[PDB]
């Protein structure tokens, strides 16, 4: 069970595979996607970083939960650098 | 002050065989009657058990001892909840905590004000005890097969409401408490597949 | 730093037992903290190199998974099992992302789950060491002093009774 969220051009290639691909653009309905993507047991969700600055709350909420495995990805243009952020504060928070 | 180290309580507990220690903590929670089950003790326990397993012809001696163990375990398992958390570990022990929860809240909590739970006859007193440790092992029956505990807890809630009431059902119709036992034999037949 | 006055005598020795349990707990959670950290640092180094790699590969560029979640005491850990010329190159570069970007999903998720739980455990250790234990020690002392004074305050009175 895999879902992906982002821009159609960059993400519709995932539809070749069995990925319930969305094209969400909203700040709250992106959560609404992810929330219906939460009560169905989709193991992993791929997210273009361009969509993640919209609804940052919802991936901090399920961050402590195993499912869904919320994953930030660059779109066809580029990432916003969510990798530089979250690996940096997470390593220092623990230690 | 509630301190049982006083001369009166001390000299009494030296020439008695039965002691029902009350504590303000349970009376605070309105846990009535507020007898502390961890320390309260009766030296007539073993012999009373013999008399009563003969009279009722049910395995009463084996039931009251293990019913106390689920309570004893409940005490040792909240000692860690403060430290590690609820979902942290010993997941099968959560069932122990939520059936002991029913032990102290559906069986032990005996309000003396209601017109039916003012007095519970020995025969009716049997069914409540019976129903809870059946489930106590019926739970263990599902966690042995692999059915997630959250699923079963929903199965409880559906039938747990009934046993919450089991105090309130009249004496004559004990079959209700006898048949609800059959309903909990049913659920993990319909909830495991 | 005193809690509340609950003067009793057997309560003092039960408090000493509570103290030893707190120290036992503090001890257990301290070397649990280091063992959780032990693997955390291990996985970060896997996390960071997967992430950057992923970025480059993505930028130059029935099939469902079943995830049984394995366990390492506090959190559970996810293990991802898959149970299934420029045009073709884009699809395959994209296809080459698939076995990776999912492995990124593995490592990155385990890390954040560990990392969050470290903080929870770190809070508990800190709260136990700074608040719980010192409040216990200082209380049993003030309790010990009370009955020390009460004992001899009565002994003097008894001598007055004796001298009647």
């Amino acid at each position: 069970k895999i879902g992906v969220v982002g821009d159609k051009d960059s993400v519709s290639p995932f539809r070749l595979f069995g990925f319930d691909v969305q094209h969400g653009t909203t700040k709250t309905e992106i959560r609404k996607t992810i929330d219906e993507m939460a009560k169905n047991e989709y193991g992993v969700i791929y997210i273009t970083e361009q969509c993640a600055n919209l609804v940052p709350e919802t991936i901090e909420r399920y961050k402590g939960q195993l499912t869904p495995a919320i994953i930030l990805i660059p779109s066809h243009q580029g990432t916003l650098g969510i990798g530089l952020e979250e690996i940096q504060n997470s390593v220092e928070k623990a230690v | 002050g509630g301190d049982i180290s006083e001369p009166v309580t001390q000299n009494t507990l030296r020439v008695v065989k039965v002691f029902w220690g009350l504590d303000s903590s349970l009376a605070q929670k309105r846990h009535f009657p507020s007898i502390n089950w961890i320390q309260s003790y009766s030296l007539y326990s073993t012999e009373v058990g013999r008399y009563m397993d003969q009279i009722l012809q049910q395995d009463w001696s084996d039931m009251v001892t293990e019913g106390m163990r689920i309570l004893q375990e409940e005490e040792q398992l909240n000692e860690i909840v403060r430290l590690v958390g609820i979902d942290s570990l010993s997941d099968n022990d959560r069932l122990t905590l939520e059936v002991a929860k029913s032990i102290r809240e559906d069986y032990l909590q005996q309000n003396a004000f209601d017109d039916v739970d003012t007095f519970t006859s020995r025969e009716k007193q049997f069914n409540m005890l019976k129903v809870i440790l059946t489930f106590g092992k019926e739970a263990r029956k599902a966690l042995s097969l692999g059915a997630y505990f959250n699923e079963i807890m929903e199965g409880t809630v559906a039938v747990r409401e009934r046993i919450s009431r089991s105090k309130y059902i009249p004496e004559e119709e004990l079959a209700k408490i006898s048949s609800i036992n059959e309903e909990i034999k049913e659920t993990i037949q319909l909830i495991v597949s | 730093m005193r809690l509340n006055v609950n003067p009793t005598r057997m309560e003092l020795t039960r408090l000493k037992k509570q103290l030893t349990t707190a120290t036992r707990g503090h001890k257990l959670l301290k070397d649990k903290q280091d063992e959780l950290m032990r693997q955390f640092i291990l996985l970060i180094r896997k996390n960071n190199e997967l992430r950057q790699a992923i970025e480059k590969e993505t930028q130059t560029a029935n099939v469902s998974i079943s995830v049984v979640e394995k366990n390492i005491m506090s959190v559970k850990v996810p293990l991802m099992n898959f149970q299934y010329a420029e045009l073709d190159r884009s699809i395959d570069g994209f296809t080459q992302l698939l076995p990776k970007l999912l492995k990124l999903a593995e490592v990155e998720k385990t890390c954040q789950l560990m990392a969050e739980e470290i903080e929870k455990t770190r809070r508990r250790v800190n709260a136990l060491e700074y608040m719980t234990i010192p409040q216990l020690e200082e209380t049993i002392y003030y309790i010990k002093m009370k009955l020390e004074e009460n004992e001899r305050a009565e002994v003097t009175r008894l001598i007055k009774v004796k001298n009647m």
